[PDB]
């Protein structure tokens, strides 16, 4: 019996220094980007080069 | 924020701001920041808070 | 280049900056708190005779 | 010299080390996502990925069965100050 998820997509996961914000009508928006809303600050102190 | 953020809007006048995932008073302060260019209102959070 | 340049966004921030000091060269031309350029002017004419 | 006729600065509220990428970008922010970063039967679906910040405002659509360089793409450019990037790193391994 083969299984049924067979379309492999990675992540789309994209930059932008400026604050942006991500809404989308149901389901769209979360299958992109998840629970994700507006933004970030990525803090950077936190390098760990 | 209890669970999750403000996504609401700001009318200036005509035409309408779309902001969205407001948690913290930085957050609308970059959103305005950001979108300074249309929104004729500009927007000065002094680092005090 | 069309292309080439992806600080358009700098470039019209500069544009806006040079538009609203252009606005302000037409205001501060208060002679007599009259200001020429902008303002109010009546479209005036002096008397010689 | 009239009252109130100033000029704005919008210098940069502070240069910290907490500035940089403000930014997730995808499957970090609350919860993962159902297809990005994973794996789909029906895949990538139809519909709009609103877009807000910088004034401008875009409603790119995201069409079905669209990869994820598609996604890559479209939400990049016209939104200012905005860069786009794609992998599909997965591993694998043959048993039973």
């Amino acid at each position: 019996t083969a299984a049924t998820t067979t379309i492999v997509t990675g992540y789309v996961q994209l930059n932008s220094p400026t604050a942006y914000s991500v809404s989308g009508t149901g389901t769209q928006a979360s299958q992109v980007f998840g629970n994700a809303s507006a933004a970030q600050k990525s803090s950077v102190a936190s390098v760990d080069i | 924020v209890t669970g999750g953020s403000l996504n609401f809007d700001v009318t200036v006048g005509s035409n309408t701001v779309s902001l969205a995932g407001v948690t913290s008073t930085q957050d609308l302060a970059d959103q305005l920041n950001s979108n300074s260019s249309k929104l004729g209102i500009t927007a000065s959070i002094n680092d005090k808070g | 280049g069309s292309n080439s340049d992806a600080d358009r966004a700098a470039l019209q921030k500069e544009v806006a900056a040079q538009q609203a000091e252009l606005t302000r060269i037409s205001d501060t031309t208060t002679f007599g708190g009259r200001k020429l350029l902008d303002g109010s002017f009546g479209t005036t004419s002096f008397q010689v005779g | 010299s009239n009252a109130y006729e100033t000029i704005d600065i919008s210098l940069q509220n502070a240069s910290a080390s907490a500035i940089g990428s403000y930014q997730v970008g995808s499957n970090g922010a609350g919860t993962v996502a159902s297809v990005a970063g994973t794996a789909t039967a029906s895949g990538i679906a139809s519909g709009t990925v609103n877009l807000v910040g910088g004034g401008q405002v875009k409603n790119i659509a995201i069409a079905a069965g669209d990869s994820a360089k598609a996604i890559a793409e479209k939400m990049d450019g016209a939104i200012p100050n905005l860069s786009a990037r794609a992998r599909t790193v997965f591993t694998a391994d043959v048993s039973g």
